[PDB]
């Protein structure tokens, strides 16, 4: 760092309000904003031809497949399938696709009744990690909130070293400002609102 | 002789650095020493009046360049001559807020760290820390 | 062209000997042991370097959620002095060494070599060559 | 099907390469 | 690394000076693994002591397991970058 | 890295071209495979593409010279190896500078031949 | 009396890529955090 | 009877109170002073933050208020300002660059950005022609993040300027800022792309010169004054009063600003 500075450097802890609720709510406004433009228009409304609940459909499927259990016979994967097996596969595939679209991410059955292409296994693996990652992050940020630490991730840095190797204060100053401001803000977004 | 000639050309803008780096107070100190201003001023006296005026004007501008753009925008709004006092007051106000926020002993340690990071003299840091404490009460 | 077991292993060994920078003792000996025991028989010669890079730097067992070993992982650089004291054919380290090698070989054949054998696009061919060059120059 | 639905120096080469080959097809026609 | 330094010393004692390490020598290695937090190394030393020495101290084994669980709870059981999935053309070979 | 990869590929292709030149001297130029009848072509364009007109020879040879920048050279040869310029005539690369020169000379050849056809079609 | 020094030659500021702690938050923001590191390096090289 | 519209954008209450006192004491009550958030004419905006409804952000070096250090300098710094949405909504300068990465369609945003740049370019070339300079200096931040907004800015600004017949020289943010503060006489007209760093540079230049009032050209068509400090705001008010048709009052405010920057209200 060439040239003794004209002033010292101090923490840029300017505004203290930035309540996580308001900042998160502002973050919720952005998330909904970008998604609507990406997706476009809400698709045209569709009227159901018949009325029935997903639970009722699942129960009916279970009843239908339960009476043929004795007749149903297993076979090798490469061998030709039976009528019962085909019906079960189709029904379960549709049911679990509907469930995954809805939000009931039960991976144990989705990987069985929906995976038929290695691409599908890839998608399931990617999805499975994503859900676990979000859960840990939410718990970590909840534990971080329990520990009262800045939500924004902290870069592992020793700023006394930064000024040393650097030739001027300006790039270092700004770098401190950005990370410091990042630490102050929390990167959480409203959950229920987005799912609506 | 060569050093003064190079410095005069650099300040005048005739010759830039090897990498075209900005001619800041930092870089000039980097290549021409801590007291480049004093030696340049003495050297300028051996030059006609027009060159002397240019040297003085360039030196003053370089000193103003010693601040960051954000600091100049925030503090130099009401002229450059009043920039130093406004910046010092703003710097002092930040110290008061920190003291009221996280005690004094931590502030004393922080001031020591910042003075170390700022290449500031122990006397200036002690003068600064005393002033902020007095301002508090 | 009759390719017996010695010929296959010899060809793989020659490919492994291609190096640019010195290799850490653990990485070199482990790779040699895998080739010696025939774990690279199914691996094509041109893909040996890529196989070695994944074995040393990456870890497919951890990647595709199929890890069963307790201590013998290639990211544990402190095992070098345990391999140098007991040998990779010890009762202590032999059991876990085989497991990770088998898992790494199975995953590599299942995922990477299969895709590499199904590349025909000229752009993909060029991309594959660049990957091989990088692997050859780095382990 | 979805891919069909969706759709500067290097552009000049592509323009010339396309246009260069455009006449090569035309000459063959007539 | 303390563990590497100690293991090298044992190799000198065993393979060059032809002196067999005793139980105490292996117990200074296990202590370091527990103290350092290298639970995976502790597993191997535990088997080493049982195979060669008259078992392993119970306290060190339990302490080693405790370290492993805390990493498991904290998600530190393995290096993070290893779990990241990558494809044929996404592995950034360096 | 790109420069090194392109250079090695050219060398490898040239070496293969020499080996193929031995076999075209055995079974004529059809009996090799499809791949080794695309290698020969792109490696009969590389050889033609390595020649450059020097500005010093403008007075004697008449043709204007070319100074090919390194960036152009890597891209020009890299594209040829992949097979992007598999439709350009071979002679368009002879004594030309840069990929753009190859294209402009192709225009001048395609348009030149256009008059020839209208002449040979007529008369 | 030979050449002494090129006063018009400054050392290039050697940039350092910021390294983030390896946590789940880093994995989630791996793309987000990498962009910040690239921006920081670009700022260091150019100056601001 | 007449009205002066005060806009506040990130300005401390002290500056706003000082501006209100200055106008009330100088005007004498003939012209009322109303506060709002957007205007097209007879408007003074206080604070570093850019108001809503401004597309050009020109600033010059007035002869009267030249600091002794910067005596004789003559350079015009014009910052292009894209349309400003609500604070919660994503700004165009950021949307134009992130939507492309996200794959979202960016047709309307590009069209809006193109219109803003064309207007800013037209203002810049007009100033360059009036001053007589032949080449202008474009300023674009070279950060990898702003790899799309700047590209469009350069593509459009150079197109319009070249169509007008003048030359353009593209440069970054650090080099131009240092040159403008150290050797500003080598730059005649400098256009700035819409970035936060450029806004800070414009403020720094407006302050280092000795404190000046920036001119904002709005969509509705007109000029509104802008200040950020006591002296700059006082000059902005003086210019605004001059526009309303008050010469003696404007001169008194200008004289007071020159003498006592921080306490003009008491000085006059």
């Amino acid at each position: 760092i060439s040239g003794v500075s004209p002033l010292l450097y101090f923490p840029p802890t300017t505004t203290s309000t930035t309540n996580r609720e308001d900042q998160i709510n502002k973050n919720t406004n952005i998330a909904i904003q970008m998604i609507k433009r990406y997706k476009g228009e809400v698709p045209p409304h569709y009227t159901r031809k018949s009325s029935a609940t997903i639970e009722q459909v699942e129960k009916e499927i279970d009843a239908l497949l339960g009476g043929a259990e004795k007749l149903r016979k297993t076979s090798t994967d490469d061998q030709p399938m039976d009528k019962l097996t085909l019906m079960e596969r189709c029904l379960r595939h549709a049911l679990w696709s509907y469930h995954k679209e809805e939000g009931r991410y039960d991976f144990d059955q989705i990987g069985r009744w929906v995976v038929y292409t290695p691409e599908d296994e890839v998608k399931l693996a990617q999805l499975k990690r994503e859900v676990e990652a979000k859960e840990k992050l939410a718990a970590l940020r909840k534990r971080r909130e329990e520990e009262g630490l800045p939500g924004g991730p902290v870069p592992r840095i020793n700023w006394p070293q930064e000024y040393s190797s650097f030739i001027d204060r300006e790039p270092v100053v700004a770098k401190r400002i950005r990370y410091d401001t990042l630490a102050s803000t929390t990167l959480e977004r409203d959950e229920k609102q987005i799912e609506s | 002789s060569t050093k003064m000639q190079t410095l005069h050309k650099l300040l005048t803008g005739e010759v830039s650095f090897k990498n075209k780096a900005p001619v800041k107070d930092c870089n000039i100190v980097h290549q021409f020493g801590e007291n480049w201003a004093t030696e340049l001023s003495a050297y300028a006296k051996t030059l006609p009046a027009e060159q002397q005026k240019i040297i003085v004007r360039q030196i003053a501008r370089v000193k103003l360049t010693r601040y960051t753009v954000a600091e100049l925008a925030a503090y130099c709004g009401d002229g450059p001559a009043l920039l130093d006092e406004t910046a010092r007051a703003a710097n002092i106000e930040q110290g008061v807020a920190f003291v009221k926020a996280k005690g004094v002993e931590a502030f004393e340690k922080y001031v020591a760290e910042e003075s170390t990071n700022a290449n500031w003299k122990p006397e200036e840091a002690k003068k600064f820390i005393e002033d902020v404490k007095a301002k508090a009460k | 062209q009759v390719q017996t077991i010695p010929m296959i292993r010899g060809a793989r060994f020659v490919a492994l000997f291609n190096q640019k920078q010195p290799s850490y003792f653990m990485n070199a000996i482990v790779s040699l042991y895998a080739c010696l025991n025939g774990y690279l028989d199914d691996v094509k010669v041109q893909y040996v370097k890529f196989y070695e890079y994944l074995l040393v730097h990456r870890d497919l067992g951890i990647m595709y959620g199929t890890a069963k070993n307790k201590f013998f992982y290639m990211y544990v650089q402190e095992l070098n002095y345990l391999i140098r004291f007991f040998t990779l054919n010890s009762p202590i380290l032999h059991g876990e060494l085989e497991e990770m090698l088998k898992q790494h070989t199975h995953l590599f054949l299942q995922h990477y070599q299969s895709k590499m054998n199904a590349i025909k696009s000229e752009k993909d061919v060029k991309a594959l060559k660049n990957l091989l060059y990088s692997c050859k120059r780095a382990v | 099907e979805a891919a069909e639905r969706n759709p500067t120096g290097d552009n000049a080469r592509d323009r010339l390469l396309k246009e260069v080959l455009a006449l090569q097809a035309r000459i063959n026609q007539r | 690394s303390k563990f590497c330094a100690m293991m090298d010393l044992l190799e000198e004692m065993q393979h060059r000076n032809r002196l067999k390490p005793n139980e105490e020598s292996w117990t200074w290695v296990m202590k370091e693994c527990v103290k350092s937090g290298q639970f995976r190394l502790g597993y191997c030393i535990q088997q080493v002591m049982e195979t060669e020495c008259k078992g392993c101290p119970a306290d060190l084994v339990k302490a080693n397991e405790a370290n492993a669980q805390k990493a498991k709870t904290e998600g530190k059981e393995h290096p993070g970058h290893l779990s990241q999935q990558a494809g044929l053309f996404d592995v950034k070979v360096e | 890295v790109d420069h090194y990869n392109v250079a090695q590929d050219v060398v490898q292709m040239l070496t293969k071209y020499r080996e193929l030149q031995d076999i075209i001297a055995v079974l004529g130029i059809d009996e090799l495979s499809e791949e080794d009848k695309l290698i020969v072509d792109r490696a009969r364009k590389l050889v033609k593409f390595l020649s450059q007109p020097f500005q010093v020879a403008e007075v004697f040879t008449g043709m204007t010279g070319h100074y090919v920048q390194l960036d152009d050279t890597i891209d020009s040869f890299s594209g040829l190896l992949m097979g992007t310029y598999d439709q350009v005539p071979e002679m368009a690369f002879y004594m030309v500078g840069g990929i753009n020169s190859v294209l402009e000379k192709a225009k001048k050849m395609a348009e030149e031949a256009a008059e020839l056809e209208k002449m040979r079609r007529a008369r | 009396r030979a050449d002494e020094v090129d006063y018009t030659n400054l050392p290039a500021p050697k940039p350092q890529k910021t390294v983030w702690d390896d946590n789940i938050e880093t994995e989630v923001l791996r793309k987000y955090l990498d962009g910040l590191s690239q921006y920081d390096m670009e700022e260091a090289k150019y100056g601001v | 009877s007449k009205q002066l519209t005060f806009i506040s954008a990130g300005a401390t209450a002290a500056v706003l109170q000082s501006a209100s006192a200055i106008v009330s004491k100088v005007a004498g009550g003939r012209v009322q002073t109303k506060t709002a958030k957007e205007a097209g004419r007879h408007a003074v905006v206080v604070g570093p933050e850019t108001p809503i409804g401004v597309h050009t952000a020109v600033t010059e070096v007035p002869k009267s208020a030249q600091d002794p250090l910067f005596s004789g300098v003559s350079t015009v710094v014009v910052r292009a300002v894209l349309p400003r949405a609500a604070p919660d909504s994503v700004q165009l300068r950021d949307a134009l660059d992130v939507y492309a990465s996200a794959g979202i369609d960016t047709k309307e945003e590009v069209r809006s950005a193109t219109e803003a740049f064309k207007k800013s370019a037209e203002v810049a070339v007009g100033k360059a022609k009036a001053k007589g300079v032949k080449r202008i200096v474009l300023v674009v931040k070279q950060a990898s993040k702003h790899n799309c907004i700047n590209e469009l800015f350069k593509k459009i600004s150079t197109e319009t300027i070249e169509s007008a017949g003048l030359t353009t020289e593209v440069v970054g943010t650090a080099a131009v800022a240092n040159q403008l503060i150290v050797n500003p006489e080598s730059l005649g007209v400098v256009l700035l792309n819409d970035v936060a760093a450029t806004e800070q540079i414009e403020l720094a230049f407006a302050g280092v010169v000795g404190g000046v009032s920036r001119v904002y050209h709005t969509v509705e068509g007109g000029k509104i004054s802008a200040g950020h400090s006591f002296k700059s705001v006082a000059l902005a008010v003086a210019q605004e009063l001059r526009e309303l048709g008050l010469s003696s009052e404007a001169d008194k405010v200008e004289a007071a600003a020159s003498k006592n920057p921080r306490a003009v209200v008491s000085a006059l």
